[PDB]
């Protein structure tokens, strides 16, 4: 979980960033978006 | 005809080359004889004039008449009065079509738009019949993806898809056959295919036997045995 | 009988309201045709329209069997311009399938004279039109009205009459109308009797924009349109439902067909909607993936074989199985295969649920409960 | 035939070239975007990668969105000619047809946007807590490397408590890599694909107007050839 | 009908079915007596035929003869000389089209198909234009987006372009109505809205001020004053 | 009109509408068996409005000075511009407004489309004040119909584009204006200038109508002399364009 | 031309142009109040065509021996050969070649449409020499033509071959060469030997090559020239010097 880690105090440091200093793309970057499903036919669909 | 037909009692055969000449033959009188002219320009009599002389040409408990007709169409216009009338006319209708002859495939017989009434499982046998019809069904999924083809490019097009136009290309294809009396303007040998190899060379192509074969050992080569030998060629040349 | 006789008027008349069962799905299902309808086949050469006309034909003879004349639809078929071997092998398929005993050819060949190829039609007519006024029910299949608008035009031109559209006479529609308006439905003051006409149009090119075809598709209470690139597609009858359409519509479709049609009318609409995305399957949404495989599905759903009308019992169960989603689980080149055994399992087992959609002709909750159960059982199976 | 119905086909091919154009305009202005978070993560990768030139599964990277052309089939032809876990709909699709027994794992969602860390580390989190990529010999990342603006080439990348943590870590750095470097391939294959189609809708434009010229005057001759007949 | 105006005293409402075939019969008969044919093969005297039938049907001091004229339009092409002139007389035009019954919206008036000449402020009023503009403007929108909303989930959409696309369908399904005459047919009560209680119906409705009920409660009823009532009874 | 024209007078005639005048020469010559031409309509039909039309005329010093202008409309069906008296009277005019109905739906009304609307001679009659303001309108909404095309997309869009799709927008609210309801010299201007300068770029596009009645008031008080002077003395000169410039930056820091 | 066939003399006659004739005759006919038929010409402007075209005939030595031949020309409107007159005369006609101005405008000049064009008569009238060594080439390059076409949308093989055999078949005007200079050239055409040649080379080829042949070989088309046909030796000691200088080339 290394580079999960790091990802988690990648969103603290961004949301520590003022209301006023965020850029458009510090917003983009918490928006994963994205979904996962197992694998014959996917068993299982969450959010990644 | 009729006379070989009904008083001679032996099977004939009779040639009409071509019998859209008798309808114009009409045409170029009418106006003479003081008709009003009917449609795009044929006399009105088109589809009585035609008949007695169509209706002559018919099987009888007398003696049978197999009759080939060649039935120009003006302008490539079907539409046209008399092939659209001459096509009532006929139990089989190969239309000879100038974009499949400009594809190079001869002998340009339009797979599609030709028909005949003998093509049914009664008569031709459920296999034939099953292969007949993938056949165009393949073909027309061909004709109605050719606009996503050519916008889009065959990328787009989903692997079922993809498939079924590169099985249609491969068959149109195969369609073709060199004719022995046109090798003097076309030089590849005649070849005569029988008809259950027809129908199973196209059942072997429709099954994906030949995916793997190239499109271009299709042409003109007859039987599959030929695609396989021409392919064999390709290969080693 | 005088050949031209004034049709009836409105009063005598009784609205269609009982169905003219073709047994080919695509059209009591989405087209129907009522006793004392007008329906146009039109279509191009050789995309099925005879084919229509005499499974409609041949369907009869369920019914014509029988004991009650009021079931029984006599037909008139009237081969207008065609060759005289046509009709021989036509009256070869109605004695192969007996259907000769109750249908009347009347022939006007191309070799003819004009004369009689314009008058054959109404001289058919009324040969059916006793059948009419007697208190039976007749179909009068024209085959077909291009040639005979084509016989007028030779007769009317070499009468030095002046010409119209397409050099056409001036009063074609005069013809075709008192032509077609002698098919009625009469009422009780007169007999209770019926005359269904099926006239065919050979459109060229399938331009529904020419003058006879113009004329006729005003004339009629509506039309199945025959495509060839639905024929060549494997839709056969190549009816296009879009085009397609019925002014009688419910009245004269059979109650459970009604039942079950309403819905596979809508699901068709949608797919019709959706179907400029239809080879991009894939990627689209969720509900448009949806529409167009069950689109996709029905479409192949109402393919049928040649000289093969199915009884309404057997259409109903089908077209549920279709609406209801049960095979959207099916490949589509399956579905062939589904009917031909699903309908043997129904006569296997449930045959209370065909006999009373035969008998009852109405989907009682009772047998759509138990009409659903048999189609998860086959689906489960299959 | 008829010239209503010519004027329709050529109504329709003018939209479909209207819609293509503006989805080109549209793909050349995502393009400034992919083309900035390419360079980034390509200096962040150079700048990993000069480790593993000092001291030293198959996760198959596309879009969930087609009309890129060739980009998804030439990566599933690189997959099936080098030969797993898909990122995206559509290499899914390509795989699923050929190897269904082989997907492991499957990402959907992500080919919308440019690729942010948190979206490759969590895809990363679910192969090493899902997939449980620990120790396994086989790993590599195959992805399309966006060579120009008109050319795209498909490419793989091999993968290899810190001497583990930074396997645990370059795989996310290497997939953030991929993604952008084939978000840029498909923004631009999607750019020359739909200028392509743009170019092939004039030129059937060109065509049937062609055929609406000559139907133009087909139609008025045999009308007023009708009317002539009619005025005699 | 003219007797009516002008003797009985009183305004009458004249139906015409099909005024395509007067243009037709005007044809057969101009054909007949020799009359050189025109274009497509109408009489040349097509346009002052028409005329002579149509302005008859006009107001004046005694009263006024409305018609409604069923215009078929032969091959859907509305450019046939036949419906083109017919369209030179008629002034407001209502489209029943299959595609709406498809959706169950009866009486199946296509919402933007249809047209009129008196929807000017001059004459409706500029509220009831305003309200009928964004209508307009609403369901033109919602059919624009058709086809994005089929090849992308509606979840695609911005909040806005999602509010317009579910007030558009509500507008539909408010537009939808039970007639008088068809109680018979299935019952339905039945209702018939004055217009200024149905501008001030799409208006409450446009404004989002009746956004808070859902899309069947808009079904075939007479008014917002009873849609409230429906939901209410939908909610309990 | 011909009155007018020759005794000194300026005339205005309007045929509504010209396709009707050919259906009915057309009646008239089938019924008198005259030999008919394309689409029935005889032969000289390009005589017929070519006789009606090119009768307007503006007359020299010495012939008196009148003149006589012609607006003949023609219904096109379907908005096909190829029919037989579109295509003559299209070649007989020197120029055309051509209406859209893809336009006239979409609320835009009068729905000109700028595009095909052409007045091969009108550039030399045009009021000055409106030549110098609206030099660069004509450029603007071409631009603008062209990326219109792109308004649905999101907030990728290019900043460049941006400002064509602010102005355009804001100028096809300013161009339509309700029907019997037409305005001076004074009044046009004004607003064109204020769009062309993109002065309305800070207005929401629902609230150009109250921009539109508002700023006509904020001039006729604010500035009477302005619009007097545009209207009195027909162009505007450098002093009254600083003038206008001033006049819209205070109603629009206002608004 | 006929007195020339007739009395045993080979004439050719050059109809330039017969879309014009129809015209002519259309106005002479609808002058004449004769009905219009299609393309508003008369229904006869058939015959006016076949007997003219059928006069062109070869004789057998009873009548002589003569010939008259017949390169009638039609202007096609907008490229389009599915035209009424243009029809006609295909269907009199043995055979037609098609000019394209796609292919003018780029260069191939002259730009004949191979897939359109076509002689009926074909090799019987060709040369021993040139049906002994073109095959197929015709279908071919129609077989190119579509493979070109989608390939838009190991065909690189046969699309190479079908360029280089489009290149190479350029011609100037009024600079004409005789058989004993095109048998040499399409034997490295259609066998593909010259895939080994960039397309922009071809036209240095095709000069170089026959002067190679003319500088050193007169023994190759002094036999050509005298013989007209190949003997297997001949074509060895073709193929022999096409081999040496494409691999010098
Ligand atoms: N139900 C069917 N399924 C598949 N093919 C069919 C079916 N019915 C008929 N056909 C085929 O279609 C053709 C039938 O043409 P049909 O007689 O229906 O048209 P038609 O009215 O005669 O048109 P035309 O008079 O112009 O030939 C035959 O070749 C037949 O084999
Ligand atoms: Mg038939």
């Amino acid at each position: 979980s290394y580079a999960a880690y790091l990802n988690v105090a990648a969103q603290a440091i961004r949301s520590s960033l003022k209301t006023e200093l965020q850029t458009a793309s510090v917003l983009n970057r918490s928006q994963t978006d994205a979904f996962y499903t197992q694998y014959a036919s996917e068993p299982t669909p969450i959010t990644k | 005809a009729e006379y070989f037909r009904d008083e001679e009692g032996q099977d004939v055969l009779l040639f009409i080359d071509n019998i859209f000449r008798f309808t114009q033959a009409g045409s170029e009188v009418s106006a003479l004889l003081g008709r009003i002219p009917s449609a795009v320009g044929y006399q009105p009599t088109l589809a009585t004039d035609m008949g007695l002389l169509q209706e002559r040409i018919t099987t009888t408990k007398k003696g049978s008449v197999t009759s080939v007709q060649a039935v120009y169409v003006p302008a490539d216009d079907l539409t046209d009065p008399a092939p659209a009338t001459t096509f009532a006319h006929l139990d089989a209708t190969t239309v000879l079509s100038r974009g499949i002859s400009e594809l190079g495939i001869y002998p340009a017989v339009d797979p599609l738009d030709s028909k005949s009434r003998l093509l049914d499982a009664a008569v031709v046998g459920q296999e034939h019949y099953d292969v007949a019809s993938k056949v165009q069904e393949t073909l027309q999924t061909y004709k109605s993806l050719q606009d996503i083809i050519a916008i889009l490019g065959m990328d787009e097009l989903s692997e079922q898809d993809k498939l079924t136009v590169e099985r249609a290309r491969k068959i149109q294809r195969f369609l073709s056959q060199p004719f022995a009396v046109a090798e003097v303007f076309t030089g590849i040998p005649g070849k005569l295919v029988r008809l259950k190899d027809t129908v199973a060379s196209f059942k072997a192509v429709l099954e994906g036997k030949y995916d793997n074969i190239p499109e271009h050992a299709f042409y003109m080569v007859g039987g599959i045995e030929d695609v396989v030998a021409k392919a064999e060629k390709l290969a080693a040349e | 009988s005088r050949a031209q006789v004034k049709a009836p008027g409105i009063l005598p008349r009784r609205s269609v309201h009982e169905p003219v069962q073709t047994g080919l799905k695509a059209v009591d299902a989405l087209v129907p045709i009522g006793r004392g309808q007008r329906e146009l086949i039109i279509g191009d050469r050789q995309t099925g329209k005879t084919a229509v006309a005499l499974d409609t034909i041949l369907n009869q003879k369920r019914w014509n069997n029988g004991s009650d004349e009021s079931k029984k639809l006599y037909c008139v078929y009237v081969a207008v311009g065609q060759k005289r071997s046509t009709v021989a092998q036509l009256v070869q398929t109605l004695e192969q399938h007996d259907a000769m005993k109750y249908s009347i050819i009347v022939a006007a060949t191309a070799s003819e004279a004009a004369p009689l190829q314009y008058l054959a039609p109404f001289t058919a007519a009324s040969i059916g039109e006793w059948f009419r006024d007697n208190g039976k029910h007749a179909l009068i299949v024209y085959d077909d009205l291009s040639k005979q608008a084509v016989a007028y035009r030779q007769l009317s031109l070499l009468l030095r009459r002046p010409p119209g559209r397409e050099a056409y006479p001036g009063d074609v529609f005069y013809l075709h109308s008192r032509l077609l308006e002698r098919a009625a439905k009469l009422s009780e003051k007169e007999g209770s009797g019926s005359l269904t006409a099926l006239p065919v149009i050979e459109t060229q090119g399938g331009d529904v924009s020419a003058y006879i075809p113009t004329n006729v598709i005003s004339i009629t209470d509506g039309q199945i349109f025959l495509e060839a690139e639905l024929f060549y597609k494997g839709i056969r009858p190549a009816i296009n439902v879009g085009l397609s359409v019925s002014r009688v519509g419910s009245a004269a479709q059979v109650k459970a067909l009604k039942q079950v049609a309403g819905s596979l009318k809508l699901f068709l609409a949608q797919y019709r909607e959706v179907a400029a995305f239809a080879q991009f399957g894939s990627d689209l949404d969720a509900s448009t993936k949806q529409t167009l495989v069950r689109g996709e599905r029905l479409t192949q759903l109402l393919k049928q074989n040649q000289y093969s009308p199915l009884a309404t019992e057997e259409q109903v169960p089908l077209i549920y199985a279709g609406v209801n989603g049960h095979l959207d689980g099916i490949e589509l080149s399956r579905i062939g295969e589904f009917e031909s055994s699903f309908l043997s399992y129904l006569k296997s087992n449930h045959n209370e649920l065909l006999t009373e959609i035969r008998e009852k002709g109405e989907l009682s909750k009772e047998l759509l409960a138990s009409l659903k159960s048999a189609t998860e059982s086959f689906v489960a199976t299959f | 035939a008829t010239l209503k119905e010519v004027e329709m086909r050529l109504k329709s091919i003018k939209n479909i070239e209207k819609i293509t154009k503006t989805m080109k305009i549209v793909a050349s202005t995502r393009l400034s975007k992919a083309e900035k978070a390419k360079i980034s993560a390509k200096k962040m990768d150079e700048a990993e990668q000069l480790f593993y030139k000092n001291a030293e599964l198959i996760v198959a990277i596309t879009s969930d969105k087609g009309l890129c052309g060739s980009i998804h089939s030439q990566l599933a032809k690189a997959v099936r000619r080098h030969l797993i876990v898909t990122i995206g709909d559509k290499i899914k699709m390509q795989l699923l047809r050929t190897h269904p027994n082989n997907i492991k794992l499957s990402i959907n969602g992500i080919g919308k946007d440019a690729p942010t860390f948190q979206e490759s580390a969590l895809i990363a989190d679910k192969l090493l807590s899902v997939m449980k990529a620990g120790t396994y010999p086989k790993i590599s990342i195959f992805y399309n490397d966006p060579v120009s603006s008109l050319s795209f080439e498909p490419s793989e990348k091999p993968i290899f408590n810190v001497p583990r943590d930074l396997f645990e870590y370059t795989l996310a750095n290497q997939m953030l890599t991929a993604m952008a470097q084939g978000y840029a391939a498909e923004i631009s294959a999607r750019r020359n694909a739909m200028d392509n189609a743009s170019k092939n809708a004039g030129d059937m434009i060109n065509r049937y107007s062609i055929l609406y010229n000559r139907t133009r005057q087909a139609v008025i001759t045999n009308e007023l050839v009708d009317i002539i007949t009619g005025a005699s």
